[PDB]
RNA sequence: GGUUGCGGCCAUAUCUACCAGAAAGCACCGUUUCCCGUCCGAUCAACUGUAGUUAAGCUGGUAAGAGCCUGACCGAGUAGUGUAGUGGGUGACCAUACGCGAAACUCAGGUGCUGCAAUCU
RNA sequence: GCAGUCAAGCGUUCAUAGCGACAUUGCUUUUUGAUUCUUCGAUGUCGGCUCUUCCUAUCAUACCGAAGCAGAAUUCGGUAA
RNA sequence: GAGAACAGAAAUCUCCAGUAGAACAAAAGGGUAAAAGCCCCCUUGAUUUUGAUUUUCAGUGUGAAUACAAACCAUGAAAGU
RNA sequence: AAAUAUGUAAGAAGUCCUUGUUACUUAAUUGAACGUGGACAUUUGAAUGAAGAGCUUUUAGUGGGCCAUUUUUGGUAAGCAGAACUGGCGAUGCGGGAUGAACCGAACGUAGAGUUAAGGUGCCGGAAUACACGCUCAUCAGACACCACAAAAGGUGUUAGUUCAUCUAGACAGCCGGACGGUGGCCAUGGAAGUCGGAAUCCGCUAAGGAGUGUGUAACAACUCACCGGCCGAAUGAACUAGCCCUGAAAAUGGAUGGCGCUCAAGCGUGUUACCUAUACUCUACCGUCAGGGUUGAUAUGAUGCCCUGACGAGUAGGCAGG
RNA sequence: GGAAUACUGCCAGCUGGGACUGAGGACUGCGACGUAAGUCAAGGAUGCUGGCAUAAUGGUUAUAUGCCGCCCGUCUUGAAACACGGACCAAGGAGUCUAACGUCUAUGCGAGUGUUUGGGUGUAAAACCCAUACGCGUAAUGAAAGUGAACGUAGGUUGGGG
RNA sequence: GAAAUUGUUGAAAGGGAAGGGCAUUUGAUCAGA
């Protein structure tokens, strides 16, 4: 729904007198603010366990940031989607940085391949994958070659003025 | 917008001059205005709202009503305050001597008191004696018991004086007043 | 020609305009159909209280 | 044609209670009505005479009259834009006593004891009730209960 | 606040921070087209025209009343600064009714020195920490007229929920923002 | 603790199939002059408490018993549903947000409790 | 009224050259209904004659694809008014 | 269901099971098992007086109904009805 | 057996203690009802609010309604006909949806400034030919809810996925070689040899071959394929799923994403900011209305006056007031 | 292992530019600074300066430009309507008066009230004055015959302004 | 000696109506200190 940050999230299933010190149970969910983190916090623990909030309380959130942000990844994203005639299983991959861009990546390719909206999607597991050649997907592939370099043809230029006096050139 | 929880602009319902253009009823007003406003006195203020009561909001006080007021323990010698007309009444026999402050006083209300042996003063002379309204004692006559209000209300089973011109048998008085006629009211 | 037939639309605003009344709870209520038999007694009973209460001022 | 009959429309109000037809048992009978006494009014379809009105079923009101086999009870009927007051003539199977305020009653009582005890001790009161308040701050360990990682299950059949 | 938390970190624990008892609540939504139990528990919170605020105590009663209210309101949890700020610029007392403005500690402490409120300071201290006296002060502070923001609402529609990319319903920490860019 | 009389709640008390029951009680059981009622002293009435019996009633126990009752993070926060959007979808419908929240199912447990009076190994 | 999808069958063999049951999805408003929104201080109410234009779901003419198209004739279909 | 001459599927007699699967004037719904059903006994409360109340409702009328009061009765051992 | 909706209660007209009346009631000063006297005000017994609450009289107009979401009945359906709750229109302008009674936003005294709503920012046209990741090329592209339509069924168009398979012990495609014998397998048939049919799906040689995938004959024959080999050398096949696009997709004057026009968009999905502007919000001024107040202590003539403070201002039918 | 920085939040931190506004009209207040005097940005603009001294500002009017603006009245759920009336203008043109009444209000008198049928009088339809009646009210109720309003401090209880 | 309607003169505008609102340019005209 906006830029993403990994949040932890663990709640309890608030205690009472038979049942003192429940379960804590936490999940990694990513949203772009912790009112939302949280919410969907309450939305899969409604999904997997007989709790609510207000039958439950948050016992923790704390932002992950990613442990190396500046070494590219290879992240393999399991996705569950509702299509407009059906629920459907999905894995990607995605070169990043981050467990969040790649996150932010995966939400903006299923918006634009399948129309999935963020209340479509559910991440299952993000995961990076330590060993290339269990990289299964040829559009992320072809980018791990010895020696990689492409050109970038036919550069376009955008002019600070409306009329230009030269006939421009795409050179690059 | 503004989501009005009352009606706006209202006006207060209630009166704030008489509607009468007496000059000498708007000079007690205007003393009483006066006085409400630098005394504090909670009498000071019933006076000035009943000096602007309309006529059938100020019924006659009669001169009974201010002897049982009178006989009220501990009133014999108070002075009794009728803002509106004070009036004779031959029901009673044994007059006592009191002080009576009133708007006006009919000759019969006013002969009595005086040959009782008391005296029948104007408001404003009632506000020289007792500015504050000291020993005073506000009578009110009988408001519910004007010809109109016994029509008030009227409907089944309310048991409330129909409007009627011409009263007697003939006049409304078989067919829903009675059971041998379809039913009674 | 055929028109419409029953609607309470704008019913509850019309009465909510000058609002549902609670009816104004009175101390002493009226004993209108209460059992003649206990009423009888007690206008009896009421008497009786009151001469009591008044020969009580000596 | 159009019905509306005394009894319209109480088919399945005026019923028996599956499995509990038959004799009224006697602790109905012997409960005692005040005048004054709260009390909520339950139709017993059984009983055909002194029988409420479908409109005063759950409806709550005040024991004004008492006679052989029944009590008066008052009403406040909603009609247009206010209350009117309505007696009803109800025989005692068609209304139990009102356990709506008997918290109120019970708490009346442990006001008076805390206010005496209150005044015998020192000084403090706090006798009005409160909402439910927010929760206090609060240490939760995780000694012997380490978080368990949840995710989202992916989606299948099962069918 | 900041040390227990350091402190459950250190044991191993986790700090649950109190519940807020404290919101403020601004109606974002404008007087027409309110559906009637909405439109009577906005004007029991005095939330009568768009972009007026108030303070509300949370408890289970007030709560299911946000909860009524929250498709025509924006609401969180105010922090001392909001507060403030609120009270210093937008303050204005009940006195006659009469809207009086807050430009003296004098009416403060002439309508609720009884109290023991004889500033605005400690006006804002019984707002902020819900005091004894939290109901007399909060009704005492009129409704809070604020402006549209000054940065815009943040988002392209208002009139869905803060999470799903709008303005209304609780957006705990962001009222701050809100209210500051309102004020 | 058993039993009777009167009971309260009206199956955790009911139902089916077996087994056990000391004392007392209850019971079956014996009789037909009287009161009474019957086609029939079977029921009902009366008399005896004597001739007999725990066979039955009754009480209790047993049963991976039927039913019933209780509880549950069991199913299920599912179905449904209040509120929201210039959400999706041609539509049928559906997802999401803030709340409420079943029934079936599954499993575990249980199988009358008790009031007044009298009486009894 | 017109048109699809599926394909049990017809077509000596052969589902689909040409057809096509049991079903099912549509389109059209040159049928007739349904409705009563406009017109009852009045829109002249059948048909024909005359004349112009428009649509294409094409009868013919042009050029074509298919056939249970040898020729001839015909049939199905495409671009086409 | 199991039995008894004529007598069988239906006659009358007998036992067992039987929560109502019958009956209660009529439409349907509710209600009812030592009864509200069936049979028997006695009866006229289907009476008198004039109020209150509920439904329809304007809180008018009419119809119907509820609970009392004041009488006279019926029934039952009686409480009661 | 919910959700929503709904009755009642949350105190001084209360609670507790004692004892007077009665013709009612009890076996009974038993009880019932009503009292006398005595005790209990910081929270007098939840929350929030309260331009106050209560009460009365008297009259206008109206008594054709319609629309939207949701519940819902009849109907194939309807801009149809009928109900429920709410909100609207009528009775209402204003910004937006080009346009439009009802939709979105917001309701309106006269002005100024600022900020916004919904909606927008290529040009018309105020506002980024903004930034970012993708998808789409349509010889009928698509382009913002209400709303001004399109479906089933299809497409090696293109994109992304799911699952199962083959593969250096050599896969797919391609070219070439083999594709036999028992055997004219059994039955029938007028004839039927793998191939008009029913049934049986065997065995050997086998690297491999079906009692046969098709063409063919009257039956033959003869070609051909399953199946296995030769060549090549690294990937490949099948069935599904759903995005956009395309086929399906035919109407009458010439015409409508509003127009122009737009194709790494000015289209579609999504994300982030900046920006534009309503009679809305904020502040101020002025007008009026309402409310609360001050001021008859004098020269002081407008106390129905003068003055202070706060709030408010839509309107048909209609009422009233001041002119 | 020690930092930094981002992000978010706080400051009764400092400070630059731009726009609109200047209501009020002796003093009174709350503050600030100052040792105190006094001063101040503290219950609303002052100071300095220039040009003009009239069509210059402004008003009015015609026109032009930008954007907007359907024909009123009427019935109607809905009118700019392809619904009706209206070519234009002047003058006329439609809730009146009366008998009897309801509510409310003003006035006079008040258990009474109403002079004006009539009489007297007059400066002559006026004004002024007046007897007896009569009307309504002071008593209700009943079909009627008829009867007819204090147990009491004209009652008790609860609330009740003063 | 009004208006409708009309002549003349003067001024002004005028691509399939005219009229109107907000604002300002221009021309004409004018009060106030
Ligand atoms: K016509
Ligand atoms: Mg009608
Ligand atoms: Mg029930
Ligand atoms: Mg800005
Ligand atoms: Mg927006
Ligand atoms: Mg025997
Ligand atoms: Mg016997
Ligand atoms: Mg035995
Ligand atoms: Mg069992
Ligand atoms: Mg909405
Ligand atoms: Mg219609
Ligand atoms: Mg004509
Ligand atoms: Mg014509
Ligand atoms: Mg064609
Ligand atoms: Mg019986
Ligand atoms: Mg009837
Ligand atoms: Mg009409
Ligand atoms: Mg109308
Ligand atoms: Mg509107
Ligand atoms: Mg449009
Ligand atoms: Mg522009
Ligand atoms: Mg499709
Ligand atoms: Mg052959
Ligand atoms: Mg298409
Ligand atoms: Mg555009
Ligand atoms: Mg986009
Ligand atoms: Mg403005
Ligand atoms: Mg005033
Ligand atoms: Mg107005
Ligand atoms: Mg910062
Ligand atoms: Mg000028
Ligand atoms: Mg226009
Ligand atoms: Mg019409
Ligand atoms: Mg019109
Ligand atoms: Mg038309
Ligand atoms: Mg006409
Ligand atoms: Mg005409
Ligand atoms: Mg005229
Ligand atoms: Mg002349
Ligand atoms: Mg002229």
């Amino acid at each position: 729904m906006a830029h993403f940050k990994e949040y932890q999230v663990i709640g309890r299933r608030l205690p009472t007198e038979s049942v003192p010190e429940p379960k804590l149970f936490r999940m990694r969910i990513f949203a772009s603010n912790e009112v939302i983190a949280k919410s969907r916090y309450w939305y899969f623990l409604q999904k997997l366990h007989k709790v609510k909030k207000a039958s439950g309380e948050i016992v923790s959130i704390n932002q992950i940031n990613e442990a190396h942000p500046t070494k590219v990844k290879n992240f393999g994203v399991w996705v569950r989607y509702d299509s407009r005639s059906g629920t459907h299983n999905m894995y990607k991959e995605i070169r990043d940085v981050s467990r969040v861009a790649a996150v932010e990546t995966l939400y903006q390719d299923m918006a634009a391949r399948h129309r999935a909206r963020f209340r479509s999607i559910h991440i299952l597991k993000v995961a990076e994958i330590e060993k290339t050649a269990d990289v299964k997907r040829q559009y992320v592939k072809q980018f791990l070659t010895k020696d990689l370099k492409f050109p970038l043809p036919h550069r376009v230029q955008k002019s600070t003025k409306t009329f230009s006096y030269k006939r421009p050139s795409t050179f690059y | 917008g503004i989501d009005h929880t009352s009606k706006q602009h209202k006006r207060s319902g209630h009166r704030t001059a008489p509607k009468s253009d007496n000059v000498y009823l708007k000079l007690l007003v205007k003393l009483y205005t006066f006085l409400a406003r630098r005394t504090d006195a909670p009498f000071n203020k019933v006076v000035l709202k009943a000096l602007f009561l309309s006529k059938i909001n100020r019924p006659p006080v009669s001169v009974s009503r201010i002897a049982r007021a009178l006989k009220q323990e501990g009133a014999a010698n108070k002075t009794v305050v009728v803002v509106g007309t004070v009036t004779d009444d031959a029901r009673i026999f044994e007059f006592p001597k009191t002080t009576v402050a009133a708007l006006r006083f009919t000759a019969g209300a006013r002969a009595k008191i005086v040959k009782a042996g008391g005296e029948c003063i104007t408001l404003d002379q009632l506000a020289v004696r007792a500015p504050k309204g000291q020993n005073t004692l506000i009578l009110r006559g009988p408001r519910n018991s004007r010809e109109a209000v016994r029509h008030f209300g009227m409907g089944p089973h309310k048991g409330k004086a129909p409007r009627i011109l011409s009263t007697g048998r003939k006049f409304e008085r078989a067919r829903g007043r009675r059971r041998s006629k379809g039913f009674k009211v | 020609a055929k028109s419409k037939n029953h609607t309470a639309h704008n019913q509850t605003r019309k009465a909510h305009r000058n609002g549902i009344k609670k009816p104004k709870t009175y101390k002493y209520p009226s004993l209108k159909g209460v059992d003649p038999k206990f009423r009888r007694n007690h206008k009896h009973a009421l008497h009786g209280t009151a001469k009591a209460l008044a020969a009580a001022k000596k | 044609g159009k019905s509306h009959g005394y009894r319209s429309r109480t088919r399945y109000m005026f019923q028996r209670d599956f499995r509990k037809h038959g004799a009224v048992h006697l602790s109905t009978y012997l409960k005692v009505y005040k005048v004054g006494d709260i009390v909520d009014i339950k139709a017993n379809g059984s009983i055909q005479k002194g029988m409420p009105h479908k409109f005063y079923q759950g409806k709550t009101g005040v024991v004004y009259n008492v006679t052989k086999s029944s009590v008066g009870v008052i009403i406040n009927k909603m009609v247009g834009n206010r209350y009117l007051e309505k007696r009803l003539n109800l025989r005692v199977e068609h209304i139990k006593h009102s356990k709506c305020r008997q918290e109120f009653l019970e708490r009346v009582k442990a006001n008076a004891a805390k206010r005496a005890e209150a005044k015998a001790q020192g000084v403090a009161v706090q006798l009005k009730r409160q909402p439910a308040q927010p929760r206090e701050s609060r240490i939760v360990s995780t000694e012997g209960n380490v978080p368990q990682t949840l995710a989202p299950v992916p989606y299948e059949t099962f069918i | 606040i900041i040390q227990a938390k350091r402190d459950a970190k250190a044991a191993g624990s986790y700090y649950v921070e109190a519940q807020h008892k404290l919101v403020f609540v601004v109606r974002i939504k404008g007087i027409n087209k309110i559906p009637p139990k909405p439109r009577k528990v906005l004007q029991l919170l005095r939330l009568t025209r768009i972009n007026s605020g108030t303070f509300v105590k949370v408890t289970k009663a007030t709560l299911e009343l946000l909860k009524l209210i929250e498709p025509y309101v924006a609401y969180g949890y105010p922090s001392y600064s909001t507060i403030r700020q609120l009270v210093y610029k937008r303050g204005f007392g009940k006195i006659n009714k009469q809207r009086v403005p807050l430009s003296d500690n004098a009416i403060i402490e002439a309508n609720l020195g009884k109290y023991g409120i004889l500033s605005i300071d400690d006006l804002i201290h019984e707002i902020i920490t819900v005091g004894p006296h939290f109901k007399q002060a909060n009704n005492f502070l009129w409704p809070f007229k604020l402006s549209n923001p000054s940065g815009g609402w943040g988002v392209p529609r208002k009139f869905k929920h803060f999470i799903q990319g709008g303005s209304f319903g609780n957006r705990e920490e962001f009222i701050n923002k809100l209210v500051k860019s309102m004020n």
